[PDB]
């Protein structure tokens, strides 16, 4: 495609994953080639081929692929081929990528350290992989693990360089010289940065200096990795921890006043159902963080159609309807619980978002006049009254766990003073029925 | 039929199925790695494994009988429950758990009991029981700490089994890193084998070292990987334990942070010693009588009806003691008990004063309040629990002597806890039932003339 | 009674009971585990034990004499205090702690001082003293760090005693893990025994290791258990101390977080360097004079009475210099002190502009303010501290031009820390005293006629 | 000129006085403990000490020239500054630091550099410079990392000096724990001495062990105390690192939690897939363009004038394009920009709908507006950056085709960010500037003519 957008078109994610693999090969393979003798002339062609392939990926990305990305300028996405290339040239990431690709002919693998400077591609890949896939905290755990492994990798390479500088097998501290020759240095690195100990003691001044600096760096490095892991697992379970903390605060509140186990069981059941269904403990707390337009659009999608159908609300201003939806509050009623009781007045409009309620009638109740399902609206007549002059004609009982959007008097009345035409229209409708 | 997941019998069955799962997660790997433990108690492990398989079968049956919540309602018909279970991944996990892999005992002998690793796929039942136990128990943070300690024990035990199996594969007594030779009578004991393996597991997972260094590439790889696990998995669980311990004293930490902030403010402003001691006495009184917790923040996320059910039981004595409320209102009190906010007053202070605008109505909960003229040398009458005052400044009578101002002042002897009823909240809760208000105008008519 | 637990006398006794409790928590296990410590200083330990028991009797007498709160009032009746103490669990804990077990000295011998392992059941007094000190002391973070370090020292000392006991039960010198032989002159010293046990406990609990490996199964099990204690119980307290030392300057941390947020906003928005320098200078001024703390968000947890008293006490010098109140009877200042909202203005800042519809009245507490001309160069009147201004636009008066607009513009010559009384809140307070109203109106007419 | 504390020259002198305090807090104890360090470089140490003393004298002079604030005004009077400086404890500390103890070098020889430990009492200037740096630096977390690392280096260096002094007092080579014999040329090197002491201190203070076990009782006591101090230090390091990490991820983790919450809300509420996709794209645009931060919460701590001019400087490109700002009045924007609330709109959103009552007036700073008809295809006119609309509904006109209603369907083409200004707040600003009001009404009448 001529124009590629980052939000979708997962082929962009795949290519960028290939770029991240090339960058990871450069970052992980330069120190293990500079320090260790693994870059033998017997297999130098394999190393050169892999480096040339990574450079080819870098060149392809900087020249033909990145210039096809469409950008936003003043809220408008630009699709022109020349404009995308010009904004790429003006971008900082192209300058970093161009500084990354430099010709260093001079076989030394330490000359490819510019290739490690293409780090903004990795951070962008991180951002999109947080965007595309749900449960992104496991990728953050994997990424912090990879950071710790790369730090251990670098420490192992430095330790092997120091051992080769002093001479392998010269004393107990340096690498003795038998084995895989990389897992031994990685063992030294993992025992040094995390500061387990158990390593051979350093004898010479250079060895003691290296061990001192390595332990001092590794203390802060290990602190950084454990802090990142703690922050990631805290952010993953921040909602769970907050919900649990609120639940046990309520439980100890009811236990402090010796509230009977029936009410406590009802409260715990409501907490469990709310957390399992909504995924959150409050709705207004999330709603107020969103912008006003997004909150209004969310209100329209969920229940504007339901509000529009009812006859009393018909004839209103459009903004009249749009304002009342932002003030509907979601309340969960437990099964076999009376939403409305006969003998008490009504001032609350009830919109059944989920579940079903039963209207009780006949002698002493105990009969179902109607079973209102989701989307059914009852109690609207209670809104339009002088106040206290209306009564619930029949008992309304929640047959199951029912989520109802509620609008109540003196919360709609403060919306009426905003729109006088709606005020007089609702007054005329109220006096017409009575 | 049906089994209700919210019922107590479902939790009892969760406890009854967790024990086979915990036994499988503990003892199967131990018998697989420590072969003597498989051979010495074969007549016991066979019975325990058959009992665990029977309980697994009964659990599979239970999951074909328990209901699920759709549209907030519990399903009662058996066919829909069976279809819902069979269409879920849990049925596949249970089938893979109860695959008859024990028939491989004939081919592989009794020496290899790791054919029962498929039965660890019912970890969902154990996790569900642990999740349900947190809400049910009265000490949930303690249970969560104990569960994390149990997870630590499981990880350490599994690492001990892995280390012993790796030493067995490499060879006992071959090197200084592996477990020593079994033919040694000191290390030949099964208890010694498991306990030394647990020792190595604990010191390697907790990043202690103090173990013989690896001498082989495979040993080096396993040691590096196991310290990696201890840094990444073990230390994360330890930090989680610290987090739960901090959340145990989160209220303590927040209240003490408030006290420290107030004292630091008063330290810089050079507040007098008497006022500082008064503030310290007030905070010490709040801590001593367990009044640090506020019901407004605790009960923030609750339905109005459920919060009414909570608040009626807490304040049952006070609202039944007051004559006007819970006797003539007939439903207005339910609206009032949410709007009332608790407030504590120090001894000797004036809750309300003459000539000051009154914005709320005051209802006594557990306080002793007196009526004084100007200074408090003499008191006309003491107000016991349930007596109400301050309603005159909220609503005025026709032809009132005074308007929007307090007629008298009430002094607080002792530390008085009492409800507050805001003017706008009282207006909202009073416009709904005008009928019971006539006693309030009667009282106002009697008390304003004198 | 009574002892008045909120008083200073009860707190002074809380320290006098904390010392025997800490001694019993510290040295009873030391005498029990180290036989030489009990045997060598037996007279000193007997004297200290008798003193601690006497203080325990006095503490029980105090708890009988201490006064609780019923109906918010202190209880002076002795029999009611006896019934309240005895019905509590604390009486049972004190009795069980004070059961005389010293008779077992005649049965088990003088070398068994673990019979006093009940006298540390009175940990409630020590914990109450620590909770009361944390509120009372001027350095709560330092005291919390010291208390948790004391808990660490107690845990390490107890683990040292346990390790020495396990070495004693197994036998000294039987294994390389246990404490060496007592017959050794270097290791036979009591000081050496205790300090090597302390060193071993410090290595094991602080996750160091560097100890001889265990030889026996019981030794391996105890090492595993104690390393788990060090990782779980010890390191949680360690992390708590780390977080507390990291969060010693909570107000400074919040201020710095605000600085980082504003600086990141300025860096992202490419604001000019001069504006960033001005913001940095303003925040340096805020931090240097300790204006970073906001008493509106700090004192809001206090009751309104005590918050008003603190606000009176802090600003006692500047409100008495204001001529619009605290003049006729020095009683008006109580009402409007809560409505004072403190504001800080930079030099060269026009606090009041000509023609603006001012919604508040500003009372100068700190800083020098100038009445400015139209051009902005000529200043007519320089207003010092205690001089009120901006009182024209708040209230409308008959026969005046621009009643809802400022008659003059006011700038701050230097930094000014002045309150702003709102327009609506002053109307409530000014209606009480008509003399203040007519004085303000007369002064306004006098300054407005020209 | 006098020296102002907020100026950059005071910061420069803070750095120039921190440099000798850096030298004195580290090298003085090193020369005191490492005698070969003092003896070999005696000329260099004498020159550096004399330079540090001269800088201390100049700092004492500067403290007299530093001008504090009385009544928010800089104190330029020399005598008042002299009296203020000498009254503080800092003058006593500076006098104690500069007490001549170099004369004790004649009595105590050249091998006693710890007589200059009184010069460590100027740590206040060091900490004042370091807290001044943290506020003004553009990289505060990098500086916090550097500050913590340098503090750990200083403490490790001091503990290394303490360990070397302890080894010197006990005797080099007498025990395996102490530093080995200095007569051995490999151990006798000064660099070797300092580096191994620093290595021992790093191992002990960062909880690694890997040191020879103590032999003497005093060595055991010192090692236990040093290990406990090191555990506290490592805990402080971990707490600081975690706090810093949390602070860096404060905004990002909160935004991601908001993303997870809105996704869960949409999954629960059966929100349509088109709106869900639009909202996810909206949030991706907000995060990628760094528009998720709000100006109200970050900048609320700033003064109103400072925040207003910051908002002017940030939006300087778009405010000049608006026909009401910097066109006729040139100075309405400084008082009106505080009332502008930023808002973001996704593509396809409707800013206003024809037939709807108007509430705010919209100012475009970025984005493109369609002004679409009812069909949804054709656009009457395109709106660019720096424009304004929505003003004719809130403006009151006696003769209007539509009364207090929107006259067009405004549609955002894509991701338009606007400033909304409430009607009443605009009317407050419009009354003070009648010239700005008249042209706005003329433009409204002209646009309502057609
Ligand atoms: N009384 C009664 N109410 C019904 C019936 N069917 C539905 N309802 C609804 O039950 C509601 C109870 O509260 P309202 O009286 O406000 O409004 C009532 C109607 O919306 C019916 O057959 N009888
Ligand atoms: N004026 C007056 N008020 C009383 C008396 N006894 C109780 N009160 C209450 O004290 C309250 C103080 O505030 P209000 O004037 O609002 O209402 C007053 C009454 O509710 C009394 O004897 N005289
Ligand atoms: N107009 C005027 N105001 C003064 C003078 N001295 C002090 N002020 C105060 O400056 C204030 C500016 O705002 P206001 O007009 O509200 O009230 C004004 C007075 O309170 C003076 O001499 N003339
Ligand atoms: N009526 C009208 N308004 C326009 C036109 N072009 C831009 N606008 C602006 O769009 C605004 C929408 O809200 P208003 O009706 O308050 O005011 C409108 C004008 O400011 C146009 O062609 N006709």
């Amino acid at each position: 495609p001529q124009s590629i957008d980052p939000l979708t078109n997962l082929m962009y994610v795949l290519w960028l994953f290939f770029v991240v693999m090339a960058w990871n090969w450069n970052c992980w393979l330069i120190p293990v080639r500079w320090a260790f003798p693994y870059q033998t002339p017997d297999n130098i062609h394999h190393w050169l081929l892999m480096d040339y392939l990574c450079d080819l990926i870098y060149f392809l990305d900087i020249t033909v692929f990145q210039t096809r990305l469409q950008f936003v300028r003043g809220g408008d996405i630009i699709t022109d081929k020349k404009d995308m290339r010009n904004n790429y040239l003006k971008s900082r990431r192209f300058k970093m990528d161009l500084l990354s690709l430099l010709p260093l002919d001079f076989v030394n693998p330490l000359l490819r350290l510019p290739r490690c400077l293409k780090y903004m591609a990795f951070f962008e890949f991180n951002s999109r992989l947080e965007s595309i896939l749900s449960k992104a905290y496991v990728y953050r755990v994997i990424r912090t693990t990879a950071y710790l492994l790369y730090s251990l990798h670098l420490n192992s390479c430095l330790y092997y360089w120091a051992s080769a500088y002093q001479g392998l097998g010269s004393t107990h501290w340096v690498y003795d010289g038998v084995g895989n020759s990389y897992i031994r240095c990685y063992y030294f690195a993992v025992k040094t940065l995390i500061t387990i100990g158990g390593l051979p003691d350093p004898k010479t001044l250079f060895e003691i200096v290296f061990q001192l600096l390595n332990y001092f760096t590794g203390v802060f490095a290990f602190s950084v990795m454990i802090g990142q892991m703690r922050d990631v697992v805290g952010a993953a379970t921040a909602g769970q921890t907050y919900y649990r903390s609120c639940m046990d605060s309520t439980v100890k509140y009811m236990n402090f006043y010796k509230i009977p186990k029936s009410v406590q069981n009802r409260v715990k059941t409501w907490y469990e159902y709310t957390w399992h269904s909504q995924g959150m403990l409050d709705e207004s707390e999330l709603m107020v963080q969103l912008p006003d337009k997004m909150r209004l659009d969310l209100a329209i999608d969920v229940n504007y159609n339901i509000v529009s159908k009812v006859a009393l609300f018909q004839g209103c201003d459009r903004q009249m309807i749009f304002d009342m939806l932002k003030r509907l509050r979601s309340v969960v009623y437990l099964p076999n619980d009376y939403v409305c009781k006969k003998g008490e007045i009504g001032r609350e409009m009830y919109i059944i978002q989920a579940g079903q309620v039963q209207v009780l009638g006949g002698p002493d109740g105990k009969s179902v006049l109607v079973t209102l399902k989701a989307g059914s609206v009852f109690g609207e007549i209670s809104l339009l009254a002088v106040g206290g002059g209306n009564r619930r004609t029949a008992n309304v009982v929640a047959h199951g766990f029912t989520n109802l959007f509620i609008l109540d008097k003196k919360d709609l009345n403060e919306i009426l003073v905003h729109y006088p035409e709606s005020q007089k229209l609702l007054r005329k409708k109220a006096r017409r029925m009575l | 039929v049906v089994i209700d997941p919210s019922g107590n019998t479902y939790y009892n069955w969760l406890f009854c199925i967790t024990l086979p799962v915990m036994y499988n997660w503990t003892m199967v790997i131990a018998r697989a790695c420590f072969d003597e433990l498989q051979s010495d108690y074969l007549e016991y492990w066979l019975i325990l494994d058959y009992v665990s398989d029977i309980v697994y079968l009964i659990d599979m049956f239970v999951r074909t009988r328990t209901g699920y919540l759709e549209q907030g309602l519990l399903v009662k018909e058996e066919l829909k429950l069976i279809n819902k279970y069979k269409s879920n991944l849990q049925f596949k996990l249970d089938v893979l758990s109860l695959i008859p892999t024990d028939l491989l005992y004939f081919k592989l002998g009794w020496n290899y009991p790791e054919i029962r690793l498929n039965r660890l796929l019912r970890f969902s039942r154990m996790f569900e029981f642990f999740q349900r136990t947190e809400t049910r128990t009265n000490y949930p943070n303690i249970f969560r700490i104990s569960n994390l300690v149990m997870y630590i024990v499981i990880i350490i035990h599994w690492n001990a089994c892995v280390f012993y199996s790796i030493s067995k594969a490499i060879g006992f007594g071959n090197d200084t890193w592996v477990y020593p030779d079994i033919n040694d009578p000191e290390f030949g004991r099964l208890a010694r084998k498991y306990v030394y393996s647990l020792y190595w597991s604990t010191l390697t997972l907790t990043t202690i070292g103090e173990t013989p260094p690896p001498v082989r590439d495979s040993e080096y790889v396993f040691v590096v990987v196991d310290f990696l696990i201890g840094v990444l998995i073990f230390a994360t669980i330890v930090g989680n334990i610290g987090s739960m311990i901090s959340n145990m004293n989160a209220a303590r930490a927040e209240f003490q942070a408030r006290i420290d902030a107030i004292k630091q403010y008063m330290h810089f402003r050079n507040v007098s010693k008497d006022m500082e001691k008064r503030v310290i006495k007030w905070f010490d009184y709040l801590w001593t009588n367990k009044k640090t917790v506020d019901e407004k923040e605790v009960l923030k996320y609750l339905p109005d009806k459920l919060r009414a059910e909570i608040a009626i039981n807490v304040h049952l004595d006070t609202l039944k003691k007051v004559r006007i409320f819970a006797d003539c209102e007939a439903g207005l009190l339910v609206e009032l008990v949410l709007k009332l906010q608790p407030q504590v007053y120090s001894p000797g202070d004036y809750i309300c004063k003459k000539g000051d605008i009154g914005r709320e109505m005051y209802i006594i909960k557990e306080g002793k309040l007196a009526v004084v003229a100007d200074d408090g040398v003499t008191q006309f009458v003491v107000l016991s629990d349930g007596s109400y005052f301050g309603e005159i400044s909220i609503l005025n009578i026709k032809g009132s002597k005074a308007g929007n101002r307090r007629t008298a002042n009430i002094k607080s002897i002792g530390y008085s806890d009492l409800f507050c009823l805001s003017k706008d909240d009282l207006m909202e809760a009073l416009t709904e039932y005008p009928d019971a208000k006539t006693m309030l105008e009667e009282k106002g008519k009697q008390i304003l003339m004198k």
